[PDB]
RNA sequence: AAUAUGCCAC
RNA sequence: GCUUGAGUCUCGUAGAGGGGGGUAGAAUUCCAGGUGUAGCGGUGAAAUGCGUAGAGAUCUGGAGGAAUACCGGUGGCGAAGGCGGCCCCCUGGACGAAGACUGACGCUCAGGUGCGAAAGCGUGGGGAGCAAACAGGAUUAGAUACCCUGGUAGUCCACGCCGUAAACGAUGUCGACUUGGAGGUUGUGCCCUUGAGGCGUGGCUUCCGGAGCUAACGCGUUAAGUCGACCGCCUGGGGAGUA
């Protein structure tokens, strides 16, 4: 229930574990709230980086209706 | 010599022409002196979404310590390579050796 | 006159107005309906009652192309999202899919100026 | 380099003049001159068919190579000269097998940059290539309309033309005007733009710099008489015609291509 | 932000020890090689206002420190800027 | 918002299930935020105040926790 | 949805 | 001479700090076509406007410009103005730990110089959307306004100029001292990481409040408390920040 990056001690979100990554975004392809998801602040802004990156890599969605 | 991850994904008709890109392209990166740490082919996977109307595509990983110079070319490789449809070339803060999680 | 069995249905219902479309999986129109075109004018053409007249009339205009499911897909923000569903369904017609496709740009130009009203 | 002038005198009060140091100072390369005679507008008839036109200061002609034939042969840009010719500078470039030779001065160039003409040549700025080769997107000059006859297209100065698309055998390219045109794929073409695009912020600054340039005065239609121009004619400042040519044709709008052999390779208007 | 080579190496040879990287000749060095550094920068993002304020702002500290030493040991600084090649 | 009738799924159940995803989504709110611009001045402004009720409202809470009214 | 104005000591 | 101010070096840290270059997807608009009919669009109602010359809707493929949904946070950085997609190159500042180094090298600053939102100006481009001006419809006694339908400059880029804003935490910069509490963010140490725990210590930042101060409202260790250094500024209102 809190971040799961501190609670590993892993900290940085590498973007290409699509499978941690889908943790964090609603099935309409967004980024899911820090306050939602129980991330820190650092751990969210690395998440956000990877996601996008995902994006522009075509790993992730940038939204369910393409 | 800065730690570059270098990842480029293929158009699916030239998967068999895809070992010879890597060959061509980690020689390069030698002949600069520059030093390949990592590469891996993760094959042909499907898209997340339509990248020009191709939905499937044939995706390389590798990562150099190759100079900023040839790291330039490289990126003039992919820009002018019409069968590399997409390409990203990140600073890294130290050279990966590792397994990448798709493998 | 051709058979499709399985169509599209496009409802795109804005603050003022519902339109309806059937469609094959194609996007060609088979037919179509609208709030204004059901006797509906001014205060009255943009409530979801005149949104299920609306699509109860489409639903009735395509009916020979022999349509049993429909795909739906909702533009829009409109009071139209709701009734045209029900009265598509009351209709007859099989819905399997219930999509949202509202425009939502990812900044996109620049809406017009906020009214003083 | 653009340099405004001192006001020290009425006739330079106002001129603006592009100085650009890179310009060879000495005498043209000699073995590619000729002769150039003027005209003055007049033809084989000794009519003057294209009026405003003589005097002027006497030029030569400098052989440019528009067709950048000798291909997969490296040259290097020995100097940039000045072409009274035409708005662009020109480069003179000597092969390896020692040919020297005249091409359009593209922007960005100097003495010791390499070019190359061919289909292996590098896809960087100066070479020549055939836009079956030349990537999607370019910015390229010197293009040439018909296979080998040589470049036609953007080659004033500062010009470009970009490739928008290719459709098997064609491509269609945008042009300065805003044409929209379609090219055969072999015809040749240029990389980058061409130099010299400060040229058009020059100012001449007095009726003697467009002299220079045999560019002979301008009366206005409606100074003349009536038997000599339709504007002419009137006590005092009149008008009330519509305003046409010397010879009838209305001359504000009224449009005048007329070429169905090739309106086929027109795809948009400039309009 | 000069290299930590460079920076050793002007250490070395400006400053009595390879540990004397406070020392005023030292300082003075490391702000001259940075400030012709980062000339060149400035020379083709003449738009780089906020990157010419931490230049400005090295400018003044070896302006200062060039004061200071020279109200002090005026031989040392005559030195250094001879060594330099800064004209005051 | 894409959902999925399923097998044996009636079609009440179905359009509920929808409104949720569509809410969950949030479409409309962004759709009535996006009808105007609202300038740059007053999306801080509204920002701002927005989190000052909040806090306000939630030090009021549990402060009159601490209050007996009848 | 429209809904302007109010000069004579106190 | 000394080092506790000031500064340098060593290791790392977090960030929409800046400049340059490339690219990504969503969306509006336009162009070509396919299906497809009489409405659409708009409003408090309405009309102007678009549409049977086939609109709107829907689908395909292009073009081009601008801005970067979600993350997003009285969150972060910046001297201020301000800065938010992703990637690369160049680059400034802050901060923490341990040590070494220099040895008052400092604080302020008239005049001076630089930066300085938006609007605006000059030249050359660009122009999707929005929109002063403008035109039409409506409202009204009037409506050169609000509302509607269109729409140009301009918003965009390169360079140059303007040098002003409620440029505001209406609070000059620097330094020292003076009860607390709840957070947020960024490091660092100890142990037990024994369940992301506590136990400290730094930096920045938000709210409440104590003594004190204040005309009061309020400020309150990020003072408007107690002092020091320097600078700027005020002397009834209007005239006038005008001549
Ligand atoms: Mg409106
Ligand atoms: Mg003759
Ligand atoms: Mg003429
Ligand atoms: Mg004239
Ligand atoms: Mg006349
Ligand atoms: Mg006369
Ligand atoms: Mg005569
Ligand atoms: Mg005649
Ligand atoms: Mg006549
Ligand atoms: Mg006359
Ligand atoms: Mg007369
Ligand atoms: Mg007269
Ligand atoms: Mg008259
Ligand atoms: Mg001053
Ligand atoms: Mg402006
Ligand atoms: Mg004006
Ligand atoms: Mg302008
Ligand atoms: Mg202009
Ligand atoms: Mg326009
Ligand atoms: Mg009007
Ligand atoms: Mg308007
Ligand atoms: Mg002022
Ligand atoms: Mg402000
Ligand atoms: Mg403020
Ligand atoms: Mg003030
Ligand atoms: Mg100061
Ligand atoms: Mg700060
Ligand atoms: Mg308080
Ligand atoms: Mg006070
Ligand atoms: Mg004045």
């Amino acid at each position: 229930k809190f971040c799961r990056f501190t609670a590993e001690g892993v900290q940085e979100i590498d973007y290409k574990d699509i499978a941690t990554l889908k943790n964090y975004i609603t099935e309409s392809g967004k980024i899911v709230p820090s306050r939602i998801t129980g991330t820190r602040a650092k751990y969210q802004r690395q998440l956000a980086r990877a996601i996008k990156r995902a994006r522009y890599l075509s790993l992730l969605p940038y939204t369910d209706r393409h | 010599m800065r730690h570059y991850e270098i990842v480029f994904m293929v158009h699916p008709d030239q998967s068999e022409q895809v070992p010879g890109m890597i060959e061509r392209y980690t020689a390069a990166i030698t002949g600069a002196e520059g030093k390949i740490h990592r590469l891996e082919d993760w094959g042909r996977r499907q898209l997340a979404y339509p990248i020009n109307k191709l939905h499937k595509a044939h995706y390389v990983l590798m990562n150099v310590e190759a100079p900023q110079e040839v790291i330039d070319e490289l990126e003039t490789t992919f820009r002018f390579n019409d069968a590399v449809i997409r390409s990203m070339v990140m600073r890294t803060k130290h050279a990966v050796t590792e397994a990448s999680p798709m493998v | 006159r051709k058979q499709v069995s399985d169509g599209v249905a496009h409802i795109h219902a804005s603050f003022n107005n519902t339109i309806v479309t059937i469609t094959d999986r194609q996007g060609n129109a088979l037919g179509w309906a609208t709030a204004g075109g059901s006797g509906f004018r001014g205060s009255r053409k943009s409530t979801p009652f005149a949104a299920q007249v609306a699509a109860e009339r489409c639903a009735d205009a395509v009916k020979e192309y022999g349509i049993k499911n429909l795909e739906v897909m909702v533009k829009g923000p409109g009071p139209g999202r709701e009734s045209t569903i029900r009265a598509l369904n009351a209709a007859g017609f099989r819905i399997t899919n219930i999509t949202d496709v509202t425009p939502i740009p990812h900044x996109g130009c620049r809406p017009p100026k906020k009214r003083r009203v | 380099a653009v340099v405004k002038c001192k006001p020290t005198s009425p006739g330079r009060r106002h001129v603006v003049k592009v100085v650009n140091p890179e310009l060879h100072k000495g005498k043209p390369f000699a073995p590619l001159l000729e002769k150039n005679s003027k005209s003055g507008g007049r033809n084989n008839n000794g009519r003057i068919t294209t009026r405003h036109i003589g005097g002027g200061h006497k030029q030569a002609y400098r052989i440019v190579d528009f067709k950048r034939n000798k291909d997969g042969i490296p040259a290097v840009v020995e100097r940039l000269e000045y072409d009274p010719n035409r708005s662009a500078n020109i480069a003179l470039v000597l092969y390896k097998d020692g040919e020297r030779r005249y091409i359009l001065a593209p922007k960005g160039l100097k003495a010791g940059d390499q070019i190359q003409s061919g289909v292996d040549a590098a896809i960087k700025p100066g070479n020549t290539l055939p836009m079956r080769n030349i990537p999607v997107g370019s910015t390229v000059h010197n293009v040439e309309m018909k296979p080998g006859k040589g470049g036609q297209l953007a080659r004033s100065a500062g010009t470009y033309v970009q490739i928008v698309a290719r459709d098997g055998a064609y491509v269609t390219l945008r042009l300065r005007s805003g044409e929209m045109r379609k090219v055969e794929a072999d015809c040749r073409a240029t990389l980058g733009e061409v130099g010299n695009a400060e040229h058009m912020l020059r100012v001449l600054g007095k009726a003697g710099a467009a002299r220079w340039r045999g560019v002979r005065p301008t009366v206005r239609g409606t100074a003349m008489n009536p038997v000599d121009h339709p504007h002419g004619g009137g006590e005092g400042r009149n008008f009330g015609k519509h305003p046409v040519t010397p010879w009838g044709v209305q001359t504000k709008g009224k449009k005048t291509r007329s070429n169905k052999r090739t309106d086929k390779f027109i795809v948009r208007r400039r309009s | 932000s000069l290299s930590t080579e460079a920076t050793a190496k002007i250490v070395s040879e400006f400053g009595r020890d390879a540990n004397d990287t406070g020392s005023t000749e030292v300082q003075v060095a490391l702000l001259t090689a940075q400030i012709n550094h980062l000339q060149g920068h400035f020379a083709e993002h003449k738009k780089d206002h906020h990157s010419r304020r931490g230049l400005l702002r090295m400018v003044s500290q070896r302006r200062k420190l060039l004061d200071y030493l020279k109200r002090k040991d005026v031989a040392r600084y005559t030195q250094l800027i001879e060594r330099l090649g800064l004209r005051r | 918002p894409v959902i999925k009738v399923r097998e044996n799924e009636p079609f009440d159940v179905a359009l509920r299930r929808f409104k949720r995803s569509c809410e969950k989504a949030g479409v409309l709110a962004e759709v009535r935020r996006r009808e105007f611009y609202e300038k740059p001045t007053t999306e801080r402004k509204r920002a701002k105040a927005s989190a000052v009720k909040r806090h306000a409202k939630k030090l009021a809470r549990e402060n009159a926790r601490r209050t007996r009214l009848y």
